[PDB]
């Protein structure tokens, strides 16, 4: 919350108790509270009356240091899945100098919620089978499509893993984040094409157009009629069996039992066999571009921007080769549609590739391989996102698809929601320049440098993985969407219980406001303990110093226990800072140890590797320093129940009180150090008995000093030297300059924010590369006003928003459970 | 367990009370949950693969005598059931001069 | 592959195959009865119950994994073939590997 | 378990000073190669088909036609033949993963018959040559007892101090090997491929550079890191090597602990704090052998690691054994390196826990220092020093720095926050 | 880490004492045996305090001196109970009274 | 005594230990007229015999 007085700005919550356990039960972040505060939509569903197309950022009044009101300044939602591939510089459409930003998981199996065999699986053993042993009868008990010596051969030794719906899952959960780009213009917003290239003004009119195979720039057309996969050359194979039989004699255990469940006569029923090929082999299969018609600032040079959308460019998957079984109708022996087979057509494009394909070939005959990328790339167009939600809906009653696809979902906002970094200005609304590196240079919500591409399109080098994801077995996906094993995260559904994002038009939307939370998390864990940005870079085996090896190490996921993923120490303190910040709690998946199960969220399953969130300065020169700041402040404060007591809110001039410090009364004193020049804030009583961190210290949480180190560096004169009043390693921004936010074109009557108010003042450095202590100096003459105003003799006069806290609760509707409908009111007895 | 310090040494058992005899229930040790101990490892200048071609090594940094970290060293994982029949010698293929290893129940 | 080894042998009947541990290549008769057989090796057949014969769809290739199981191994000298290129890359070839388990009696 | 226990087979070793040696292109030591109970595989000596058949190797059962043609037709039921279902198979069957899985389950007994063959240094000419020419009443009794020699009628009977090899992989991986059920004398006993081996065959030496045979060590077969980065409780003689410029870094056992040392300095030779000697001075007494003791074992390899280590005597005279040339400890097999990949540094990949204790003579062998390069070392037994050994940084280990700085104590920053 | 007003020796040259004439068999001190070694410096002229430095690099065996995790070698008179101490301390047993207990102890 | 095998050169702080049972059986022996003064192993030593 924003602060109305000092009086609750002193008493604000603390760190170390906003990060203690919570045993609460708490509901989803839906993406909705953000919403109700930044748009004229607050009560319920409105389809395409709603222009949320101009509404994309935060607006309100401001309040100068000068005393004067700003009437309708504005702040950028700063995240967006999308990277410009041309760039407009000067006016006009250019290809972009810079490489694409790519991502990568760490795709395992492990020890997931425990499988049991069910009434069927004991059916097939106990009778028929056994009772073949005394008859010298070798009949068939085929089950739904598929032979008795293919259910013989699956209904055997099963691994004791249980499967984690999660990799198809986000696959379907990403392709869907994909294809919801071109629902309509007034239900994306325009913020969201600015957010890197922000000289370009998208249109109402035309909507994007999701293709595939069609960027300009290195490479990247992966193939655009003779596709392979993006990341490594290379076609795959797929072939459509109906036995165990034909599958040659190699493969025969990767073999995928296509469920009769997800095709029916419900549907185009032969595109739920590219999803399912789609959620089970690869990711990406093919690179899609999102392309859309934008125009300059004024509006003259109306031309055609290109993107690439960011879980386009997450490596996931390592099942190139398929051989899909298919459901031989009722009962019948083995044998174009040789043994039933319901389809297998190739698509609606036409694809002229190296087996060339002519517009759409129908084709299951025995073995008979296609390719993979090929097949894929058929069925680009026509993946609209109602189909994927009534595929959803046919999965969700045969497994259960509600929880594992909210997990699988803000694991795709965790890593799909990408961040331009900062620049370092002393007002506010700094951008970069066109045509550079730093424009494009981006950041996670996990304050954590996304890596781009080193050399060109279809890539042998294979980058350093990002997070550890889990994946659907084969083995034991041919025995649960067969009936004949069963697991707790598994207990089928209906299809009203698919989540409320699932085929609906305000995903691009919603999800890019899921994912302020989450850099809120981060935020306040990274400011807690300053550590700049190089004591994080090359902070895992510095020798000097034994507690960061420790704070970095423990930070990522690499331990294990049995055979499964123990999460992240440290990454509860951001999922604590998650519950006890916003009362609402992160999707979970499930691991077990053994018998004791335990929780792993998005928060526990990074991977080290990879530089954190830098700041650049306005010649675009880098001034790593601070510490990892994203977003501007006014998201880390504003949209938040319990915001710890450092990140605070300047509270406006009321009479003659503003703005006040914490002094000696609160167990702070003042450095002094060797000249009598230049003073430090009220830091804690063991910034004078250090200089230098001990090889097991680190800068002590102290809430009360952070807040006074940044109401010392909000003056606008301040250098960050040492003990002694020397430099240090670390680049310092030139003046004093502050990370603020990035600059998005504005409207008419619409401001743009006025002096450290669209800005970062939470990253107070404390800990310099070196193991030094960095203290924030003032000269003597300028250094009394501050000292003063932190003994409540004085007051300091800072700029602020003039809006006011509400914080609703949860909803629990969300456009997903309209079940109120006049017809099932009356066929309610009946479920 | 590998010691970060000496009194991670001393507070080792015996080898006498390491070897005596055990009444608990003591699951098997698949290589199914020791396929986790040398892929999910400390190191960040791991590139962690995802597939088993390249999870065979143990990877990891080592602290040196001196004070030197080096990143990304590797220890070779020492048990095949694969006798080469026809060795690379001299940088191209010529089969082996050696005899077969047998064994006998 | 099986009976592939270049040298030292083990091509233990490349085309006319026979045990590698020792001189011999064995007999089967598949009879229905006892009253059928040799009538001196009564107290050694094996019923073939119909169970085993209802394990393997083709129901032939389990005579076989049930005459494998039964008799004798190693029958053949099995190898391991492998595409495999040297240090850099230049000298591409296919290696011939024998696995350990196919060298014991 | 018992194909792991004899097809998973690995190649021996190689005396090395740094890390990473390997042997030739072709020789016969290269393909030189072991099972994981340290026990040298036979190499066939004829020509296939094979004329003269070889010793064996482990014990198994056999199946007969004339039971399983009674069981085959409901005429008979035994106890460990209650039909199942077909999702009670095991599930390596059939699995792609098979030979990753069977080659990791290897390691975990390698390293229980690395400490059995390490707690009493036992080198490996004694235990060659302990069927070949002995007059010693002990190093008989050890081989007649770790392997399967005795027979009633027809029937397996478990070895002695394999049951302590059993109990060195329950005791300290926490996971019991699968086993059979087994009746000797009408009391059921469970046997495991621990206990069915046979005695006979060469046992895992090292090789040096130049590819001469240095069997003066215990055997070993793989390196340190695999028996203390994969172990749930280890004994205290092989424990990894804590960093170097720390405080409380690398020190040993003085006779504060009850040791001796035994300082021959007149030959500019000493010794470490060892046990006590209680007539095993020179030679052991017929019928035995050399004491369990850790803190004795841990010194040893502490010296063994100084960099010129003499293995010489009682009087300091060389022993029947072959020694490698300087301080080499047998080091592990070196593969090709990848992308952004190193090799190992100094002793990191080494086998250090091989300390000879007892020669082939029934005499004691003593690992020697200079009297001017043994002062440290004695000062860190006497806990008035550090040593400097290269260490892995793995889940709790952290780089030192060489300015130890410390502060106060407690030092917990989130980790209150967490369960601490 | 800058100068005091204050005149410094030139090198680390602590106060010794006055040397007079030697006589027959009979030696100098030998080094920081005849010094004054307690007068530390702690409060300057200019109400400022005073710091002992050495460098990082000569400094790591004094700081694990102080972390006690070493020994330093200073010279001494060896007076009344101090006896020379041998380079290779292989002590034995504790207790060590010979003629001691036979005496008030 | 029980200590002279376990020994072979002195500790720092150890002698040799009042053992007048076996004092007297050291005089027994070099009383035989036929002995040397050598060493735990049998070597020479420094002094003159």
């Amino acid at each position: 919350p924003i602060s109305a007085d000092f009086s609750e700005v002193e008493n604000a919550p603390s760190f170390l108790s906003l990060a203690e356990n919570t045993d609460e039960v708490l509901k989803p972040y839906t993406g909705l509270e953000i919403q109700t505060i930044i748009t004229n939509i607050v009560g319920d569903a409105n389809p395409n009356q709603s222009r949320i197309f101009d509404q994309d950022r935060l607006r309100g009044n401001q309040y100068s240091a000068g005393g004067l009101v700003t009437q309708n300044a504005v702040s950028a939602i700063p995240f967006t899945n999308l990277i410009p591939r041309t760039i407009r510089v000067g006016n006009i459409l250019v290809n972009s100098a810079n490489r694409l930003q790519i991502t990568e998981t760490n795709v395992s199996e492990y020890y997931s919620n425990p499988i049991i065999a069910t009434k069927l699986s004991e059916m097939i053993s106990d009778q028929v089978k056994n009772n073949q042993f005394s008859t010298w009868r070798r009949d068939n008990t085929s089950l739904q499509g598929f032979n008795a010596f293919d259910i013989a051969t699956i209904n055997t030794a099963i691994l004791p893993n249980g499967l984690s719906l999660e990799s198809m899952l986000l696959k379907l959960s990403l392709l869907h984040s994909i294809k919801a780009m071109n629902v309509d213009a007034a239900s994306i917003n325009r913020s969201q094409y600015q957010v890197i290239d922000h000289n370009t003004v998208p249109t109402i009119g035309a909507p994007a157009v999701v293709g595939v195979n069609n960027s300009p720039v290195f490479g990247e057309d992966c193939g655009g009629n003779n596709p392979v996969y993006p990341f490594g050359g290379g076609t795959g194979a797929i072939a459509f069996h109906v036995t165990l039989q034909t599958v040659p004699d190699e493969r025969k255990s990767y073999a995928i039992f296509v469920p009769p469940a997800i095709l029916q006569a419900t549907s185009d029923a032969n595109e739920a066999l590219a999803l399912f090929a789609l959620s089970m082999s690869e990711w990406p299969h093919a690179l899609y571009t999102v392309t859309k018609q934008t125009t300059d600032l004024a509006g003259a040079n109306a031309g055609q921007q290109v993107f690439i959308p960011t879980q386009s460019t997450i490596h996931i998957g390592g099942r190139r080769v398929l051989d899909l079984i298919i459901p031989r109708r009722e009962i019948a022996p083995n044998p174009v549609r040789p043994q039933a087979g319901p389809d297998a057509t190739a698509g609606a494009i036409p694809l002229a590739a190296g087996q060339l394909f002519n517009m759409n070939f129908i084709g299951a005959p025995a073995f008979e391989e296609w390719p993979l990328t090929s097949y894929l790339y058929s069925w680009a167009g026509r993946f609209d996102i109602t189909t994927i939600r009534q595929y959803m809906g046919r999965l969700a009653t045969m497994v259960g698809v509600k929880d594992a696809y909210w997990a699988a979902h803000e694991l795709n906002v965790a890593l799909s929601q990408v961040a331009p970094k900062m620049t370092t200005a002393a007002g506010g609304w700094a951008a970069q320049a066109a045509n550079s590196a730093q424009q494009s240079d981006v950041c996670y919500s996990s304050l954590l440098t996304v890596t781009r591409s080193a050399a060109n399109f279809p890539l042998a080098n294979q980058p350093a993985a990002d997070m550890r994801v889990y994946d659907t077995d084969p083995a034991t996906w041919n025995k649960v969407a067969l009936g004949l094993a069963t697991a707790a995260n598994l207990v089928p559904e209906q299809s009203m219980d698919v989540p409320f994002v699932v085929g609906d038009a305000r995903t691009s939307f919603w999800e890019r406001l899921q994912a302020i939370p989450m850099c809120i998390a981060w935020t306040m864990y990274y400011h807690s303990r300053g550590i700049t940005t190089l004591a994080w870079d090359n902070a895992y085996t510095d020798n000097t110093n034994k507690w960061l090896q420790k704070m970095v190490r423990n930070t990522f996921s690499t331990t294990q226990s049995v055979g499964t993923i123990i999460p992240a120490r440290y990454g509860k303190i951001v999922c604590n800072l998650y519950k006890n910040m916003f009362h609402r709690a992160p999707a979970y998946v499930a691991t077990s140890v053994g018998g004791k199960e335990l929780h792993i969220t998005h928060f526990e399953r990074w991977l080290p590797g990879g530089t954190y969130a830098n700041v650049y300065s306005g010649a675009g020169a880098v001034v790593n320093c601070f510490s990892p700041v994203l977003i501007p402040d006014i998201w880390c404060q504003y949209f938040t129940a319990k915001l710890p007591l450092f990140a605070g809110a300047f509270p406006p001039a009321q009479g003659q009180n503003s703005t006040k410090g914490f002094n000696s009364k609160q167990g702070l004193m003042i450095h002094r150090n060797q000249n009598n020049n230049l003073v430090a804030p009220y830091l804690e009583k063991f910034a004078d008995n250090s200089s230098y961190f001990p090889v097991g210290q680190g800068p002590e949480i102290n809430d009360m000093a952070t807040w006074n180190g940044r109401l010392w560096m909000t003056t606008g004169n301040v250098q960050y030297l040492d003990y002694s009043g020397a430099a240090i390693v670390e680049a310092v921004p030139p003046a004093g300059e502050l990370p603020v936010g990035k600059q998005i074109p504005l409207l008419a009557g619409e401001n743009a924010p006025i002096e450290l108010t669209n800005a970062a003042t939470t990253c107070v450095p404390r800990y310099s590369n070196d193991g030094r202590r960095i203290f924030t100096y003032l000269t003597t003459a300028q250094s009394v006003i501050p000292v003063q105003a932190c003994n409540r003799a004085a007051n300091l006069a800072r700029s602020c928003w003039l809006l006011s806290n509400v914080y609703a609760e949860p909803a629990l509707q969300a456009l997903g459970d309209e079940v109120e409908d006049a017809f099932d009111t009356l066929t309610n007895s009946s479920f | 367990p590998i010691s970060a310090d000496f009194s991670e040494v001393e507070n080792a058992p015996s080898f006498l009370s390491l070897a005596e005899n055990t009444d608990e229930v003591l699951k098997p040790y698949t290589g199914l949950e020791i396929q986790t101990i040398i892929t999910n490892i400390v190191g960040d200048a791991n590139p962690n693969q995802s597939r088993i071609f390249d999870q065979d090594r143990l990877r990891g940094n080592q602290y040196s005598a001196g004070g030197l970290v080096t990143q990304n060293a590797v220890s070779a994982i020492p048990f095949t059931n694969l006798i080469p029949r026809t060795i690379r010698v001299g940088n191209i293929l010529v089969n082996s001069a050696n005899r077969l290893q047998i064994t006998e129940t | 592959g099986v009976n592939n080894s270049p040298v030292f042998g083990e091509d233990c009947g490349g085309n006319n195959p026979v045990y590698p541990f020792g001189g011999g290549t064995g007999a089967i008769a598949f009879h229905v009865t006892l009253q059928t057989v040799p009538d001196e090796r009564k107290s050694y057949a094996i019923f073939v119950p119909p169970a085993i014969l209802q394990a393997t769809s083709d129901a032939n290739e389990a005579l076989a994994l049930f005459a494998l199981s039964m008799s004798e191994w190693p029958h053949a000298l099995y190898t391991v073939t492998k595409q495999t290129t040297d240090l850099a890359g230049a000298n591409a070839g296919q290696q011939v590997f024998i696995p350990t388990q196919s060298t014991i009696h | 378990e018992l194909n792991v226990a004899l097809s998973q087979v690995a190649p021996k070793m190689t005396t090395a000073a740094g890390g990473w040696a390997a042997q030739a292109a072709n020789s016969a030591q290269q393909s030189d190669v072991c099972y994981s109970s340290l026990l040298t595989v036979t190499r066939s000596a004829a020509n296939f088909p094979l004329a003269n058949q070889p010793a064996a190797d482990m014990r198994v059962y056999d199946t007969d036609p004339a039971t399983w043609n009674k069981v085959a037709l409901g005429l008979a039921t035994a106890a460990n033949l209650v039909p199942e279902q077909s999702m009670d198979v095991p599930f390596v069957v059939g699995d792609a993963r098979t030979s990753f899985w069977e080659r990791l389950q290897a390691i975990p007994m390698c390293i229980a018959w690395t400490m059995y063959y390490h707690s009493r240094g036992i080198t490996t000419l004694a235990w060659d040559n302990a069927y070949t020419d002995n007059t010693n009443k002990w190093l008989q009794k050890m081989v007649r007892n770790t392997f399967s020699t005795t027979q009633s009628v027809g029937t397996i009977i478990p070895a002695r101090y394999g049951k302590i090899v059993c109990n060195l992989y329950k005791n300290m991986f926490h996971r019991a090997p699968a086993y059979v059920a087994t009746s000797v004398g009408g009391k059921e006993l469970h046997i495991t491929h621990f206990e069915r081996w046979l005695p006979g065959g060469t046992y895992a030496n090292v090789y040096s550079g130049a590819g001469a045979v240095v069997n003066c060590f215990s055997p070993v077969l793989i390196p340190d890191i695999w028996c203390q980065y994969f172990t749930a409780k280890l004994p205290l003689f092989a424990g990894a090597f804590p960093p170097a410029q720390g405080q409380n870094s690398t020190k040993g056992f003085n006779s504060k602990q009850g040791l001796m040392i035994h300082r021959n300095q007149n030959n500019n030779l000493v010794a470490p704090y060892l046990e006590k000697f209680a007539d095993n001075s020179s030679y052991f007494p017929v019928g035995q052998g050399p004491e369990i003791n850790d803190m004795a074992t841990w010194n040893g390899r502490l010296w063994m690691t100084t960099g010129n280590v003499q293995y010489l005597d009682y009087s300091g005279a060389a022993i029947v054994e072959a020694v490698p040339p300087a301080g080499e400890l047998p080091v592990g097999k070196q593969i090709p390196l990848l992308a952004g990949e190193n090799a190992p540094i100094e002793l990191t990949n080494a086998a250090t826990t091989c300390v000879p204790r007892y020669s082939n003579d029934g005499r004691r062998i003593f690992t020697y220092l200079t009297t001017a390069q043994s002062v440290i070392p004695v000062q860190a037994c006497n806990r008035a020093a550090n040593l400097a050994r290269s260490c892995w940084l793995l889940s709790n280990v952290y780089a030192e720095p060489a300015l130890q700085a410390l502060g106060d104590e407690v030092e917990d920053a989130f980790d209150t926050l967490t369960n601490s």
